[PDB]
This record gives C-alpha cells, structure tokens and sequence, in this order.
C-alpha cells in the first residue's frame, strides 16, 4: 500500500508583515516538491530532474494559486474566532490518495485547520466530514469534487510518480544491526540504514516476550532517505544473556536474532 | 496550543573516528514551527548547515532534520542547541557517541 500526501501550510508570525506559505509533497517516506513563499515549485527527489519545464511551470502556477487562497482563508478564520491579529496563526491542510500495490485506489485522506480553533476533515467514509470549531462548524459538491480528484487525478499523479521513481521507491533496504553494553545494566539494540521504514525491535528475557521494562524510541532519518531505530532494556549487572532482540523487517531474508556479543 | 519541540542528536553512520560522516539534529512534535536549531563544535555555532523542508505529523505538530558532513574527533565534543516559543532559554543536546 501506498500513500501521496500533499501539505499546506500558511503561517502567520507577531511581526511579520506578510503570511508565509509552503506546500510539500509526499510519496510514502519521500518527498519529492517542494514550494516556498520565502522562494519557484522546486524539485526534492533526486529522481524528479525528469520532468518537462512545461511541468514545474504548471505546478509553480498551481501553488502560486493555492497560495493566494490559503493566506486569505486564514485571515478569513482569524477574524471569525476573533483573534489578536498580531501574534502566532497556523493554518495547515492535508490531502492524499492511498493507493494499493497493483495501482487501484484504496482510499484518500483530506483535512484542514486553524490549528487550535477550527477542523474540517474528510472522513474515511470519504462521503461525510468532520465540522469544528466557530467556523467550519458552520462548514456546508464540495464532497463530489474530493471524492472525485482523490480517485482521479491524484490517483493518476501517484501512478506517474511511481513510473518515474520504482527504483528507489520500491527498494527494500534492510537493517544493518547490532547491539550495545550500557552500565548504570542497559542493553541497546540498534537498527540503521533500512527503508522502508516498517521495521520491529523487541526484546525477550529467555525467549520470552518481555514487555514493560524496555524502551521503545521513534524511528527517526538517517538523512540519506533510510531510517533508524533502536530499543533497548535493563537487566542486572552479568546476569545479561537471558536476554536476546529480534528484529524483524522487509528486507531481511528472514528473522534476526541478537544477544550481548 | 503551544507544543515544545523533542530533539535527538545523532550521526548519519556510526561514529568513526577521523571518518567523514553526517551530524543530525531531530527536532519533531512542536507548534507552532518559530523554531531555532543550531548545531555547535566544541561551542562555535557551525557554519553550512542544511535542514529539511518543515512538514507535520498526523497530529499537526511539525517537524524538521537539520544536518552538516563531518570527521569527528575523540577530542571534538558536539550538540544541538534549540531555541523555541515554548523553552524560557534554549535548550542544548549534546550528541552522545553511544546513541
Ligand atoms: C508475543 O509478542 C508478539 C509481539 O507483537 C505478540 O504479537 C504475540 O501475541 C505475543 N505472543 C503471542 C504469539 O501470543
């Protein structure tokens, strides 16, 4: 499964005169454009440099105009709530198509906010939506046209991107572990370098399943477009070796097992 | 609802001594994104530093990758130093070899 996320951001500082605008789009764990008010629609993906200008102009303009709405619906809804027009305002939009493996649409996403005060979101009924707030619960076609550009047109635009970019979008990179001796003892078991950035790190006291007295961190980036992760727990001092970590993950031949080298 | 940010300092590839590498600074699950990140050597603000385009997690809070190359020393000590809506004085992470 697989997902194209667009994100909308329009930001408003205590100061600044004008709103600042970005909008970053997402395919799966990569992005791949990028547009920035503080600059036209660049590129991010290494594998994107294949595109026509008559593209980039395209999608320059496009943000361009997304721009220029958004910046005034967050004025819009400042002014409702009633806000110190002076000082923090974030207005923030997320749209996307979850596509399946062999093409076909699977589902899509849709949400908006004035960060704090209002919520407008597109249920997973993809027919219903979420009002919140003073405005947008006062929030009213619309659907029809999501409904619509989720299964058309963002379907098309995910399709086309996987054409251009399989290669390192599909790939499977797979861990490169190991484990390490910590003394108050705590052992660590680190995870580096793999993509996708499912993976599973879990520790046993005697093969058993031993939670609570472990920690679970976040992956986080490599920076290269990999990721990383690492789990570890405490266990009295020598008696170590009752424990082992397996990690599991897509690009392994099968599960891994480690203990205190 | 202001939300300060998590930072995690760490390197691309594992710590190598005199090897070229990658530093990192993570900074995720703040609100709003007025955000400072600095990466220092031994105390000295470092100079090129690169960062990721601003994006938000499911629960709007954003979140940001800031980063440099570099040969560590056993001698250099690194960190991460963030100044942010929500921290009365910035905050500094010092990048732990082990982690
Ligand atoms: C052992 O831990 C795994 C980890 O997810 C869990 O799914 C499983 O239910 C546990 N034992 C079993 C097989 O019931």
């Amino acid at each position: 499964s697989h997902w194209l996320k667009t994100f909308r951001i329009v930001i408003m500082e205590p100061g600044i005169l004008e709103p600042r605008f970005i909008q970053v789009s997402y395919v799966d764990s990569i992005q791949y454009q990028g547009f920035d008010s503080r600059s036209g629609m660049q590129p991010r993906a290494a594998w994107m440099k294949q595109e026509p200008p008559e593209y980039w102009k395209n999608e320059t303009e496009h943000a361009m105009g997304a721009s220029l709405l958004a910046r005034r619906t967050l004025i819009y809804m400042v002014t409702e709530n009633n806000n110190k027009k002076n000082d923090y305002h974030t207005l923030q939009e997320v749209f996307g198509c979850n596509v399946a493996h062999d093409g076909s649409f699977l589902g899509g996403h849709y949400g908006l906010t004035y960060y704090g005060y209002d919520y407008i979101i597109l249920n997973e009924d993809l027919n219903s939506w979420t009002t919140e707030g003073k405005v947008g619960g006062k929030f009213n076609s619309v659907t029809e046209g999501w409904r619509t550009y989720l299964k058309g047109e963002c379907t098309e635009r995910f399709l086309r991107c996987l054409d251009l970019g399989k290669e390192t979008l599909l790939r499977s990179d797979a861990p490169r572990t190991h484990v390490t001796h910590k003394v108050t003892v705590t052992l660590r078991c680190w995870a580096l370098g793999f993509y996708p950035a499912d993976i599973t790190l879990t520790w046993k006291r005697d093969g058993k399943n031993h939670t609570q007295d472990m920690e679970l961190p976040d992956t986080r980036p490599a920076g290269d477009g990999t990721f990383q992760k690492w789990a570890a727990v405490v266990v009295p001092f020598g008696e170590e070796l009752r424990y082992t970590c397996h990690v599991h993950h897509e690009g392994l031949p099968g599960p891994l097992t480690l203990k205190w080298g | 609802i202001q939300r300060t940010p998590k930072i995690q300092v760490y390197s691309r590839h594992p710590a190598e001594n005199g090897k070229s590498n990658f530093l990192n600074c993570y900074v995720s699950g703040f609100h709003p994104s007025d955000i400072e990140v600095d990466l220092l050597k031994n105390g000295e603000r470092i100079e090129k530093v690169e960062h990721s385009d601003l994006s938000f997690s499911k629960d709007w809070s954003f979140y940001l990758l800031y980063y440099t190359e570099f040969t560590p020393t056993e001698k250099d000590e690194y960190a991460c130093r963030v100044n942010h809506v929500t921290l009365s004085q910035p905050k500094i992470v010092k990048w732990d070899r082990d982690m």
